């Protein structure tokens, strides 16, 4: 069964912003691949090289001074935000997303104004920290510095760092 | 398991007699207004949807609700059709169904009689996967897998393994 | 709940322009990112350079001569003008917002002119001076030179002028 | 109030179409900038340079001979041209705008043919001398040779011809 | 008074396809300019180099064996072809309007085939010779070998092949 | 008049796909040219290099196994199949045209599978032999090795290979 | 006649997603190809290099954590999956079609989150093995380590890895 | 080999009969309500398609069940209006067919005659290639080819060859 | 074989981890100095190992990493010591580690150009004395200049020929 | 005569294959150690052979190839062994063989700069005294220097010059 997005809440800094933000989009998570046909192949196989930067972006409909003055801080991952959603499916069980992140808030974007019309602000985040979880437990926890990139509990980074020393 | 069209019709008459108390009568097939403050339930149109890839027919219904009341009662009848509305923003009605999506309501002239004269129709359309699964490709069990060897092949002697043996 | 913007003026030098300035578009602030994977990491984090350049666009519809005397001035930030806007939101409350700029128009466009239309000229202006206060009080004041890059009062260049003897 | 534009008429050399210029697209005026940032700054200001270049783009539905003998001349400033326009606004008060150019005729384009529609071949002017005056006066006046970007009135390279004896 | 064309014909070797040529375009003559800025200037003038390349699109819609035959032929300037049209205006005086063209047949494109509709080739011949004559007296006569650019009647090259010696 | 076509049939290995090929293209044949401009002359004239690659592209709409298996052969020129077509104009006259081409065939694109719809595969052959008859008789014959490239009958390369020795 | 498809399943390893996954696209397998001409040859021939990479697009609609959860393994060629589909052609003879792959699932991509819509979350899996079955027997088995390029039972490149020694 | 409209009703109506026990009589083109479950086969509409290569004509039909019941009976016909979309998802009626499109299902107000008052249309489109393939090009069976030399070239002396020959 | 590349690296220099600013290693180059040898009774000379030369391991970080500018021209010549880490991580999951310990003179500090909304990259580099490769932990290198050192995979290259110097 | 390129590669180090991490080699470039000559009655110089140069023979690996990084520096000059595979499939089908049988020493060892992000790229070069090259199985070249073998295409061109030194 399909899951129907139910609920939508974003936090900035705890500031609830249940309600006005439309529009938001999660970082799509890219691994950094890399077409590579060695000697002995035909095809090219496709090698990670770790993942490439994750940019967030919500959309508010006001002028908020609340996440505003977020912008072009003196330090990245000072703005975090917290979103939490809920989809809805196989009668009634609400399945709690929620979608922590962190990072700099890189692009302040207030559109077109025609007088009249509302006010749709644009924001985009490039994250550092980044966290969901599905139904209370962990999905993707990806921390880009010190290398914690982990999926659902398990760190896939836990045999690169033994080799680094970190 | 899987839903049935007298399902779908049980559970929506249920749940609209516990949040309208004003409700006097929510069937899902009436007629004969009777008495104030009715709502005679309906079916209007059934359409097809993206067909799922198993043998359910994807179909989403513009289910309608019709909300009777004698005339100089107009603003009644809205505050039962605001508490229609309210339900149906994340309402699956309990029973493995996708969210219904509210389309309109408005005050309409119908084709039948009217002693009752202002109605207010309310349609909302969900989809269904009506109907139970349908397997095609193989229907080979886990009981039956037998892996031989390259001498040990043949139909003189059997390829003597099972799948699950000793560790 | 959200703004919808309610009235809209625009000054250029004190004129006003109240009235026919069908579109506004402020300058969109963007941080000077750059997607920086070091050793210890996989995902790239994002480290901020200073802003990048400002662009603002309003666009008239007349033949104005209050405004078309400014383009290709001898000096930048010759013309300023100040926005005046006002979101009307939460029972009334209608927040003045105002966003006054400076800098060098730096393209006057007037279109089609297709014989029985309106004017619609557009315009461009290289801000340079750039002060947006929120409900009175200040939300984004960036002045480029000198480097003043500053949020809802506190100057994010105040470690570094100190640095630079600025 | 709004400014609608109510009678056209194209010059080229003094004969009279009046008539059939459907659509006429004048220069947009662009200043040559750059995106500077030195070292005491963090947003880059915008220079000037100079104008970049200057096409007018009229479209005439005929098989002229009186526009189409322009092209391709061995000198460039022959064809020249004259704007003729009117913008009616605030209580009948046309104001009479002019646009006189000057330039090379760069491009005489016949769109397809299809046997039974209007011709609308399609012009396009490299233009170097623009000379626009709004209700009577004068607002741009650009010489690219000699240098004699004008605003209204006054001489915006007076102190540079000075400095290089021009 | 706009022209509304009214009849078109097509040669290609003198065989008649009035009739079957929907749609038709002649080549844009476009001068090679070069957005010049030298010291004393600050616009870029515009100088002419020559014109650029030709091309000329006409799309029968038939099988023909009579315009097909002249692609990929050992010799450039063996597809001749004679357009003729008809532009009406001005109390029925409908100017006779010729366009004679010659050059490589540089391109048959036969479309989708569909099963059912039309055929609708594509051609495009890059055009060397062109002679544009607009109510039989002469416009454009482009000969680009021997440098016979020649605007109504006059050679604007006259001057250039006595200095070189053509 | 023009051409309706009407039956349409696709051979691969003699396989007759009568019927179920929704769409096919046809090699756009084109001359590799070159905007050439020397000394003596102003406009570019455009010289034949040969031709350039050829792509047919047909697309069926089942699962085949009979044009799925000639993908990525060892060797090249393996998948030849025969087009058959036939448009009618002219009283009846249904000339036949065929369109026999071979080559590898260089791509198989199955599309979106959205559980409903039909299939719609998709395919690209880079043709080496092409053999265009319109009406019985040769229209287009291109071998690229060997150099045949002939036209209606005559070879248009034998000046080339009596000069090459081939 | 065509084939409409009827049934449609997915398997990321062994989990039946039979139901909700609305669009699924196998790779599209596409030969290296080179536009070749050499001496002797005027148009060019269309040289196979191998294989060009192959990405496989599904887009499931819920949080799955299922098909989530092998983003970003330390290990590429370790999500697998096995789609399954059904072809209904000529007298209900549903040929059984199944299309088993292998490779790093490069990319998982939430989309807008409009708070009410369905979820759409969209994948992306940089297919290594590839094995297409219709109707029971092989039709494709791209393995591209070791060199496996197999058409309908043959292995295309058994010649080369005699030579290779592989 | 090829369909054929007649070859169309009869299975429709063949295999109807065989799911729908419920629906007394299920008939292409019927009238005279003359008892309570009802089903009354039509034809809306015959449309064009894409061509294909051959001379068979490609048509979609809007084929149109109507489903005749007296009023009050409304749940009792949409029950029977579920049987037939369930059927829709896969048939091609055992004919060569491609699977057939649902298109809508609704109440609707008929021209005709309405003592049985409620009637649900039930339509959908199935495509056809009616008629036989058309073969224009060439008719030159394998028994007719012989291929000689230069020398052995004229109406003097026939090329004695045959393309079936000695190994 | 697995298709193996190189993902992550690390620098430490006196332990001090350098997990935060290096965007490039360089390890030496490794060469022979090759002395091309053709003499009386061949042709195509033949190339007779001399030994080595000179090993400059270039880096870079483009932070005021002060822990990396306090090794520039001391005293004591190979007192900056420092591990060039990396790890491959392959194509079948676990990572093989390649670490590379050094002993040298850092003889350049190369600040960049300063372009004011650009990187940095102080560009170093060190002529290392000591050398010593590992994969997996698994010796391959040790070149030690002084004293004679050159064990190729843990048996040692130049015994034979430091046995007769006297070494 | 076919088109006829490079498709695929392979390496062999003392039989040790690298299928799986080898993106480049490079074939010793065999050329004339030429000597341009004009003398008293000609003009325009006439290039006498004087004999071939050295043959580096270059490659790269971007994994910790440890098997190809113990051959560095051996006392054992000569002891690195291994072909140079590579099969060239033309366009009729069936691929033709080239390999080419090395023996040099390992002379350099050039790690690339370890950009985190990027490949790794171990760039080699083997100085090789002996080479063979081979072309559907059939001999074009043996190369040997010492002992004066120069065999083009089987037939020994320095025999007539190695009877008379007296080797």
């Amino acid at each position: 069964i399909p899951q129907t997005l139910t609920n939508t809440n974003l936090f900035i800094d705890g500031v609830s912003f249940a309600g006005d933000v439309p529009s938001l989009t999660l970082p799509k998570l890219a691994v950094k691949t890399e077409q590579y046909r060695a000697g002995g192949m035909d095809a090219p196989v496709s090698i990670d090289m770790g993942l490439e930067a994750m940019e967030a972006k919500f959309s508010t409909n006001g002028a908020r001074r609340e996440a505003l003055n977020f912008f072009g801080l003196a330090d990245q991952s000072a703005f975090n935000g917290v979103f939490r959603g809920s989809f809805k499916g196989q009668k009634g069980a609400s399945v709690p997303v929620v979608a922590t992140l962190r990072g700099l808030l890189k692009e302040v974007d207030p559109g077109d104004w025609k007088a009249g019309e509302k006010a749709e602000f644009k924001y985009a985040v490039a994250v550092s920290y980044y966290k969901l979880e599905v139904d209370g437990r962990e999905v993707y926890e990806i921390d880009p510095v010190n290398g914690v990139r982990a999926i659902n509990g398990v760190d896939q980074l836990a045999g690169m760092r033994n080799d680094l020393g970190l | 398991q899987a839903v049935t069209l007298e399902a779908l019709y049980a559970a929506i008459e249920q749940v609209l007699r516990e949040r309208l108390p004003e409700a006097q009568l929510i069937g899902f097939w009436p007629g004969v207004p009777e008495n104030t403050p009715a709502v005679s339930l309906e079916i209007a149109e059934l359409l097809p949807e993206r067909d799922p890839g198993t043998g359910e027919s994807a179909l989403l219904c513009r289910l309608q609700a019709r909300i009777m009341v004698p005339p100089g009662a107009d603003r009644q009848a809205v505050s039962i059709a605001c508490g229609i509305v309210r339900t149906l923003r994340e309402q699956t009605w309990n029973l493995s169904l996708q969210p219904a999506r509210f389309v309109r309501s408005a005050v309409d002239g119908s084709r039948e009689e009217l002693k009752s004269l202002r109605v207010w129709l309310v349609e909302w359309t969900q989809s269904l996967r009506l109907g139970d699964p349908e397997w095609a490709w193989e229907d080979q069990p886990p009981g039956s897998l037998m892996l031989g060897f390259d001498p040990q092949t043949g139909p003189g002697h059997e390829p003597d393994y099972f799948a699950p043996e000793a560790l």
